């Protein structure tokens, strides 16, 4: 067989785990993130 | 890796493309058995490998075994934590039902993300996690929904 791998396959963190109270109030909330994130770019990692 | 909720992202030659999420704890990665189908995980040139995995339940960890702790009750309200393909993370408040299988009764959440949120994190209030978006299971009236706890 290979020894290098099959496919790449990579982590990317996006959140903390936690109950949000906004979401609570209003049934919705956008999670904050990191400088401020406006946008999440699907095809770069980070 | 630190704890978290975390986006999977399978390369191409088109870029990446976000297939599914999961949560680490303790040290443990947890995410979906359709997600990864066992596969190793790197993480910032750190290689993960699959310790345990429960193909039935949709389950697998990497770096250990389960560590999610949550269990949900019926009546409670939880939160899915959705990483949907595209979209920054958000909370979206929700009472999961309790539904009828050929196996038994279930408590589960309506299918009302991206298949690529498979994975992420549903939480109680106590902010542990209940269960991971994305186990579909067929209800006996022929319906699927998001399977979170027996
Ligand atoms: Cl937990």
């Amino acid at each position: 067989g290979s020894h290098m791998l099959e496919a790449d396959l990579e982590l990317e963190r996006a959140a903390d785990v936690r109950w949000e109270e906004q979401a609570e109030i209003s049934g919705s909330s956008p999670i904050l993130s990191i400088s401020i994130k406006n946008e999440e770019e699907e095809q770069t990692l980070g | 890796l630190e704890d978290g909720a975390y986006r999977i992202k399978q390369k191409g030659i088109l870029g990446y493309s976000q297939i599914g999420a999961g949560v680490y704890k303790e040290g443990t990665f947890h995410t979906m058995w359709h997600v990864t189908r066992g596969a190793v995980l790197m993480h910032k040139g750190k290689r993960i490998e699959p310790s345990w995995a429960d193909v039935k339940k949709d389950l697998i960890s990497y770096g250990g075994g389960w560590k999610l702790e949550g269990e949900w009750k019926e009546g409670e309200e939880v939160q899915v934590l959705a990483l949907e393909p595209g979209k920054n993370p958000r909370a979206v408040q929700t009472k999961p039902g309790l539904f009828k299988t050929n196996t038994g009764t279930i408590g589960a959440v309506s299918l009302d993300f991206s298949p690529g949120t498979s994975g992420s994190p549903i939480v109680d209030k106590k902010g542990k996690v209940v269960g991971l978006y994305g186990n579909g299971v067929v209800t006996r009236s022929g319906a699927y929904v998001s399977a979170i706890a027996n």
